[PDB]
């Protein structure tokens, strides 16, 4: 994906995660442990919800046309008829190639950047708390218990509490 | 110590196969089908009103073959033409048959109205073995077969004013005799002529007269045309035999109504597009059933299948 | 103490609605409109030359209508036809009215040039009261109706060759009399019969007798036919009786010349686009104003607007 | 949008920033401040004026054509005619739909860009001597006058001058 | 002191123009022509069935020309027509000619049989000097040219029975006198008459006498006209003069043959798609070479080149 | 482009790198020099050569169609045959105007993508052991000879071997 995040610098998916699309896993002194996020996730969804609805249950009448099967030969009128219709369905049928190939490349895209948006507001979050490991984790140089986990994870996350603590542990020898 | 904090994003054991712009094979989590496959191979009858023509093409309706009595003055959305209708009246042909078809399946109904052509020094109501109705020689029932009266057929010159505030759609035809002697027997002079007019129109149609093979014992033919009439406009009919006259007009409409060949059957049940396999589901945005359609339906395409993504790239452990 | 840096961009408490992929609803600063809806109710008499058609068709104006002399000769861009024009000559009918309407049309002129045809033992310049000029009985100009002279109508069997450079185009026609009392009356003989022919096409029209309703108190027709003569090819006519004549030929010219139905007024004004509404601007790609366009257009579409965005998402406080 | 800056990490617009598109806030020693960027500005209006450079001003001329109203009923050449006009008109109306679409998304992506390359590159030009605040504003934590702001948003700011009372504040207790 | 690691990307010297969404000038590393503009100036022999015209039109190939009897039987892919080709026998005129040479084009055949027709009581195998075959005066080599057989013309009342599981072609037409003495020294009668008819279809057709300009000193002409013949119907021919008659059929196919207007000359080598400007190579996505295009095709545009990057934005150094 | 890489943050291209398309130059205690990276290289052509396989050697069958010259004026059946073709032409000429400049937009898009993708991957594998100097450099605060250097190309530099040299040389007065 051209943010380089999913099938990029995060390895893999998880299966696991069956309660959003994206979120988060952690490491610490209680356990190890999975949360979804809902924001992410919703704006993901939003997204492709307002392209089905652009595309489905939205069709088209169309009455008395032309006739598009005949049971003797003509020539001319009839000839122009056939190509007539075969122009059309031509045409359509290209449009719908394109349209499928463009939403989709841009769904893909879309659920990239999702991904990456999360990753760099935690990342600026963390302030000089943590370190980016290069594979969609941070090192986190504090002792970081279950409520301080949620509370990066739902935006209340202080860096200034753990600051001191961090940059002792980050620049010892 | 300290601790880990992990971001990532959801994937599936059972991912499905998208077309993007680079790729024509990416696995995505989810996807929709956009092209319409399958018809339930009826027709519903809802909500479009379905006229199914049974043994009748629409234009023996209009005419009036005698198994198409009980079509008279109905109108539909969409008339059902079977492969299995067969005439069973006089032999006919109809000069660019495809229009006056297209132009009645257009307007929707075959609603008649009887007019009193004042018909005066000839036979009315010729009949003949090739067009039974209750078991007795008949003809076609919106047409009246004009014939020599005391071997006479003095020339006919009448007139019909359209004062009403809609147009008239007028049916009537040529008689085109096996043989000169016939031509005698029936019409009384060894030629025929016929001119029909408006104020903006003009037909003139000379009878052919020569054998044609036979169908139901018959080696004549006739030929059918039409007129139509505008409010303060008036047909007139100049004729020295040879003459298949209208007994009235049709109302002539505009709207939504069309004709389509189809031996699906009718189903009880409410399907918004109509394709000639059937009735089918107008949810998608394409389909590839049938080029032909009725209705609010989804656009043909050649593609058999059209995904689209609905989830992300799916990546597996 | 230090200091705060604080990155920003724009917004504006008047945004506007757009379009995009996932949001049928977004709002952005500023955008434009892609689709012209209005016109200004005139047509512009500038770049295009307009030939307005006040009280007549294009085909009355080739034939010579006596309120159409003042049209001789022209050329167009556009033939503008008015939705009054009405025929104040011999009533008369064209099979295939549209096509030489249309190429005339396309042709955009009506030169024409007289040519000296050898029309000897007939009388000629019938006129009617059906077709005044000058308060006198006349006839359309470029026609010319040769009836008996002593009695007598003998074969006629004229020819015309093309020596020119350039395609001729011939308006002729036949007569179809009332009666056969008056077949007699004005050529002799009980039936006429025309050949028109050309080293690569042939025509044959035979008259029809008979009553059509009447027009200026006129119960016969004219029916008009036409003939292209190619340089080094001759025209030959070969007839009976019932011949209208031409007189000579129009010019038969290629190029962007067309013609359109429409009651707007001509304007002094310039505007490369017309629509049967009035001139419309042509700065927008798009337009809903009339799917009938000449020159320099905006593609019809059936949105009424489509708004392009010309600023980033608009943001407010 | 696809970089999440605008209607993003930055919380709105700036309705009083009526001279550029892009631009810069600041508290100093001095008092606050607002200057646009006229370069970002600029790069975002010459990618929106040439979409325009396409679409404006650039029809097609047509001549003579087909008919497409009647006056009288006529069946198969009419049917014809009439459905060739619709076809062509539906297919254009596809793409004018489509046209804009991809062009609105493509507007909203660029300048949701732009906002985020002005933001990284004033990042860069920093170095170790702010940090990012995670709302588009970075803390400076050395003293930065009026025309130490100028350098900053003229790109003559020079970083090494500062390192040394920037690290001090930055990594104190 | 430590290091410096930069990363960066390639450039070019020589790079090329391309346009985006944006700018009409971008310089990116390569690109790629999507247009093709040219073509090798001759028609590949291969893979397609090249059928080279010659002097002959496909119409005189049909009803056989004397310099078409090479193309008897012979099938195509494509008919290759030839801007010198010239008829060189009777002269004709085939009313819709362009819907004849449409049919027999797409049938891809010239495949003949010959049938017994009973013609008792005329005389067949009429010749003329406006058609030359082996020095000796003859004519079109699948029609019949009948004419009286002791100055009478019995009335002919002939069938032809399909008894096979193909449709049948049929090919006729009528002679049109000068005039009415070369009508009696012909014909025998003053007046011929045609009706070719089948139990779903009737043509009738009568002779109109005339002068048209000498073709190869011939004055009178022939039209020609067609018949379509399903399994289990009958063809039937009922005249009493000026019958052009059939000598059998010719089969009728369907498939993916064409013909095409062209004066380049047949290559010896391999090409899928074919213009009248010569064959063209297929491997890009559009062409500007030609709208008439014939096998697996670029489709045309009017772009004389479209640019497709293959490389990223070019910024040298 | 839409990254800010190429044409952006990085002044411009190498024409002297003729065996990639990205890479990276260097300089350190032994010389400077110059390599190819062969994954970000294959990953911009594979791309492109997905594009090139949709529209080179796909070309669609068409035998008997309608004429498209005529030898004589006819009126209403010719001029509906030549707008039917004129119709058509227009449409695909359109089609291929748009699908050039989408398809180009998109190829100049994600290539400027793997260039900022393999600049943040290698900064992220720096750590705290080198800085971000603006114009796609990092400045490596230790000795890092030319196996040095190549480890970080290949991905096996371990930043813990090199972190207390460089954390010394970062925050030095
Ligand atoms: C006017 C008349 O009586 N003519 C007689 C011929 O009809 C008859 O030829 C035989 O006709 C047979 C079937 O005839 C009808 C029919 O179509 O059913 C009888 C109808 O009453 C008659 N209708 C009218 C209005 O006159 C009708 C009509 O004559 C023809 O259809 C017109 O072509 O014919 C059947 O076709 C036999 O094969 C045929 O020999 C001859 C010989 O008996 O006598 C005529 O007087
Ligand atoms: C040849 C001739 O004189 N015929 C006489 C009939 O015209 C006439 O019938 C009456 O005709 C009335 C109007 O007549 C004109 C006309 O169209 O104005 C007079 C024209 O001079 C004549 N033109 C030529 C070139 O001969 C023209 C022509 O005969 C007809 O239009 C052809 O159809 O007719 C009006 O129509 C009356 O209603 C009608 O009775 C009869 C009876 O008076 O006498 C004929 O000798
Ligand atoms: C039936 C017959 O013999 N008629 C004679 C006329 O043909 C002849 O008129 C002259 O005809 C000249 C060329 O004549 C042919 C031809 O087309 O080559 C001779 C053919 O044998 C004959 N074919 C048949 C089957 O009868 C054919 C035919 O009559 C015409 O083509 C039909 O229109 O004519 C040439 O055209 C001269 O210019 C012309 O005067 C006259 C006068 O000699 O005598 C007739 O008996
Ligand atoms: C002109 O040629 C046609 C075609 O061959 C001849 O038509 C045929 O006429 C015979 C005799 O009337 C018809 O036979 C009849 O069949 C019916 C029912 O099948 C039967 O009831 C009669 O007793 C008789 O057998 C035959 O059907 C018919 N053929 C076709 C194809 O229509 C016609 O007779 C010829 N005319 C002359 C004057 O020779
Ligand atoms: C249109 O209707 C009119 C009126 O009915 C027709 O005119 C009439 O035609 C008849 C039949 O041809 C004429 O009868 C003949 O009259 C002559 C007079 O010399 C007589 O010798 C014949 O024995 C025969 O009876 C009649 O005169 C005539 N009547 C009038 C009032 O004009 C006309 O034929 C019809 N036209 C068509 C195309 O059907
Ligand atoms: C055949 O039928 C037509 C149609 O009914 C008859 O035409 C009508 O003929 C009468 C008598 O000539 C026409 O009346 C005339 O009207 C004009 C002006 O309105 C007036 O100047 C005359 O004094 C006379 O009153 C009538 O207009 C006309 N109708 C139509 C619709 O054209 C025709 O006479 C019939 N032919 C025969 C031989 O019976
Ligand atoms: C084309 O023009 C030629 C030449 O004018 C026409 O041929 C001529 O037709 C007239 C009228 O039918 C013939 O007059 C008749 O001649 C016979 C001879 O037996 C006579 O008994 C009759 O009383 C009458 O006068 C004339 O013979 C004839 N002339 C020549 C030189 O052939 C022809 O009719 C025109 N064709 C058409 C379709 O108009
Ligand atoms: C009716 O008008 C036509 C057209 O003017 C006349 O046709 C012309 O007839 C003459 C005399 O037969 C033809 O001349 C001949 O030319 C050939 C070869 O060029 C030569 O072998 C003969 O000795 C003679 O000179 C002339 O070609 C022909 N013109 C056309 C255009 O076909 C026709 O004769 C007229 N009919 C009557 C009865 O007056
Ligand atoms: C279709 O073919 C049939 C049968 O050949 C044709 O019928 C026949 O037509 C001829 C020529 O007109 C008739 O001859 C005439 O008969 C009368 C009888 O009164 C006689 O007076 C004349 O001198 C002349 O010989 C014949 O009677 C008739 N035969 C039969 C068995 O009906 C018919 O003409 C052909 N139709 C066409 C359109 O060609
Ligand atoms: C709907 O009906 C159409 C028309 O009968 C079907 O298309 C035909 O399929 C047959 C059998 O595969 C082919 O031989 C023909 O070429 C097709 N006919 C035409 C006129 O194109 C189509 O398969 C049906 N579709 C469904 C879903 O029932
Ligand atoms: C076009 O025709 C109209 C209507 O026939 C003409 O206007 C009439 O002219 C008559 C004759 O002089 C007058 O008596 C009337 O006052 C007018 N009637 C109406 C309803 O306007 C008009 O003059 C013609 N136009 C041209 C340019 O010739
Ligand atoms: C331009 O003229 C067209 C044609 O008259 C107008 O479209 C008609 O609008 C009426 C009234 O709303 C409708 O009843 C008809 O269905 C339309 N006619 C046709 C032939 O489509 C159109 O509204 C006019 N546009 C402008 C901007 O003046
Ligand atoms: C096609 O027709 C041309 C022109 O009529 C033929 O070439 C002429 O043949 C004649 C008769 O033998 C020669 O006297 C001339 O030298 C040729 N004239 C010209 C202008 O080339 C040619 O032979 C015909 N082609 C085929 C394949 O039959
Ligand atoms: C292929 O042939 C076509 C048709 O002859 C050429 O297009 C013509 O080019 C001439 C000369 O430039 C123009 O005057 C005509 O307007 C064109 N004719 C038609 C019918 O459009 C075309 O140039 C040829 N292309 C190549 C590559 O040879
Ligand atoms: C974070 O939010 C979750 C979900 O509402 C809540 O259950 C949890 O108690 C919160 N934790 C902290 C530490 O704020
Ligand atoms: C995938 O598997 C799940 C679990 O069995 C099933 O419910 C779902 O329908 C499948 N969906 C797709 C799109 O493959
Ligand atoms: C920065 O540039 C502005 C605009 O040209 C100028 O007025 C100002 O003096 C500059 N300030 C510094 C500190 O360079
Ligand atoms: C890095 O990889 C290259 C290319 O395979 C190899 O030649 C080199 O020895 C490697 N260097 C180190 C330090 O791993």
């Amino acid at each position: 994906g051209i943010f380089g995040a999913i099938a990029g610098f995060i390895e893999n998916g998880w299966e696991g995660m069956v309660d959003g699309w994206y979120g988060f896993r952690h490491q610490n002194s209680e356990g190890r442990g999975q949360a979804a996020d809902l924001k992410s996730t919703q704006a993901a969804i939003d997204q492709i919800n307002g392209k089905l609805n652009r595309l489905i249950g939205k069709t088209n009448e169309k009455f008395h046309q032309i006739e598009k099967e005949f049971s003797e030969v003509e020539g001319r009128i009839q000839d122009l008829e056939k190509y007539v219709e075969d122009t059309k369905i031509d045409l359509w049928s290209y449009n719908a190639e394109l349209l499928v190939a463009l939403e989709n490349q841009h769904t893909i895209d879309l659920t990239d950047s999702e991904m990456n948006k999360l990753f760099e507001k935690t990342k600026k979050q963390l302030r000089e708390n943590a370190e980016d490991m290069g594979n969609g984790c941070f090192k986190i140089y504090h002792k970081c218990d279950n409520a301080c986990i949620g509370s990066i994870r739902n935006g209340t996350y202080d860096h200034d509490v753990y600051r001191d603590e961090a940059l002792n542990n980050r620049f010892q020898i | 110590p300290g601790a880990t904090l992990c971001l990532g994003h959801h994937a599936v054991p059972n991912g499905t196969i998208v077309k993007t712009i680079t790729n024509d094979q990416i696995e995505v989590t989810n996807a929709t089908e956009l092209v319409q496959n399958s018809s339930i191979g009826e027709i519903c009858d809802s909500p479009h009103q379905i006229l199914d023509g049974e043994n009748c093409t629409l234009i023996d309706a209009l005419l009036g073959d005698p198994q198409c009595d009980g079509f008279q003055n109905k109108k539909w959305d969409l008339f059902v033409e079977r492969s299995k209708a067969y005439s069973n009246c006089y032999p006919y042909d109809v000069p660019d048959y495809a229009s006056l078809r297209s132009l009645v399946a257009s307007s929707g109904t075959l609603e008649f109205n009887n007019e009193s052509f004042n018909w005066t020094g000839v036979t009315q109501n010729g009949t003949s073995s090739a067009c039974i109705r209750r078991s007795n020689n008949s003809f076609f029932s919106r047409l009246n077969w004009l014939t020599q009266l005391n071997f006479k057929y003095p020339a006919l010159n009448v007139t019909m004013p359209n004062n009403e505030q809609f147009d008239k759609l007028y049916i009537w035809g040529v008689h085109h005799p096996v043989t000169d002697k016939d031509q005698i027997f029936l019409y009384a002079q060894s030629s025929g002529r016929i001119t029909v007019s408006t104020k903006r129109s003009q037909q003139a149609v000379i009878p052919n007269i020569g054998y044609r093979p036979r169908i139901r014992n018959i080696p004549s033919r006739i030929s059918i045309y039409w007129t139509i009439v505008k409010p303060g406009d008036i047909l007139l009919i100049n004729s020295t035999g040879n003459l298949i006259a209208p007994r009235g007009y049709f109302k002539i409409r505009s709207g939504k109504s069309s004709i389509m060949r189809s031996d699906a059957p009718i189903g009880k049940c409410n399907s918004e597009c109509i394709t000639p396999n059937g009735s089918i589901p107008n949810d998608k945005p394409f389909q590839n059933v049938n080029r032909i359609t009725y209705g609010a339906c989804p656009r043909y395409v050649k593609q058999s299948t059209l995904k689209l993504a609905t989830g992300m790239r799916n990546v597996p452990e």
